[PDB]
């Protein structure tokens, strides 16, 4: 759990620290996304239309 | 003529879990479909609410985290305190609730304190399961307002660290129904509604008909205000 090579590689020779950054983001479904059924049938979303 | 009919609300047949039976008895045959189609579409369009529109819970900064001896994730969680269903009162407009055990099972809704003027209607909601003994506190932030579409919307700007934004469904009525019965001369017009419980359906219908009233009355003057 500490036994690296300092960066748990060689850390890219000419490199000296790599970092990472992860980011997470939530996608609602709108007009143009494409939805499809299990039986062939694919096609894009053109409306969200009211409950009324 | 002197057939002049002026309906009268009524609350027949209380039916079911939230499920009732609005009526107005006496109309003027022809204009019940007018008003059946009206409060339909109102209904389920402007009525205004209270839900849940920001969380915090303690140990916790974002929502793809994890509590110890905790058996959901954080994201979970924020799916549950959207079925809490909450009645406010008159002029609130909003507050901050406040939750706070040291349990070591269910939690549920009516683990909420007791705040004036707050009163959740489903208090066997599960919000998270705690599975040994540990202390779980959160502060959910309640508010006004209506679904007024999916673009056109409020960020809800977080202030404290570990804020966490929830999406809010602040209408009450879930699904509406009508029909119109003949009587000779006039015509009954029944009304089905079925809320989540936090309003009650003859306010809610006089509430449909306030508004409906309102837009009506700018074709009797064509006149802006």
């Amino acid at each position: 759990k500490k036994k690296s090579i300092t960066q748990s590689n060689e850390l890219s020779p000419g490199v000296l620290k790599t970092v990472k950054v992860f980011v997470a983001i939530k996608k609602r479904i709108q007009p143009g996304d494409k939805m499809a059924g299990r039986h062939g049938n694919k096609g894009v979303v053109s409306r969200v239309l009211p409950v009324e | 003529s002197k057939l002049e009919f002026v309906p009268n609300i009524q609350l027949k047949e209380d039916l079911g879990a939230f499920s009732y039976k609005v009526q107005l008895s006496p109309v003027e045959k022809g204009m019940a479909h007018i008003l059946g189609n009206s409060i339909r579409r109102v209904l389920l369009s402007s009525l205004s609410g209270a839900s849940i529109i920001k969380v915090n819970i303690a140990n916790v900064l974002h929502e793809y985290s994890t509590l110890e001896d905790v058996k959901e994730d954080v994201v979970e969680i924020v799916s549950n305190l959207k079925k809490v269903a909450i009645k406010l009162d008159t002029g609130i407009d909003r507050l901050d609730l406040e939750l706070s055990v040291n349990k070591s099972g269910v939690v549920s809704a009516g683990d909420f304190k007791t705040t004036q003027g707050v009163e959740i209607i489903n208090k066997d909601q599960p919000i998270a399961t705690l599975t040994n003994q540990r202390a779980f506190s959160l502060t959910a932030t309640v508010s006004v307002g209506r679904n007024v579409g999916i673009l056109s919307a409020i960020p809800t700007e977080l202030e404290r660290v570990g804020d966490i934004a929830v999406d809010a469904d602040f209408n009450p009525i879930k699904r509406v129904a009508f029909e119109v019965f003949d009587n000779g001369d006039s015509e009954t017009l029944e009304v089905f509604v079925k809320t989540n419980g936090t309003i009650e359906p003859l306010a809610a219908v006089t509430k449909a008909l306030e508004y409906f009233c309102e837009q009506i009355s700018v074709f009797v003057s064509l006149r802006v205000p």
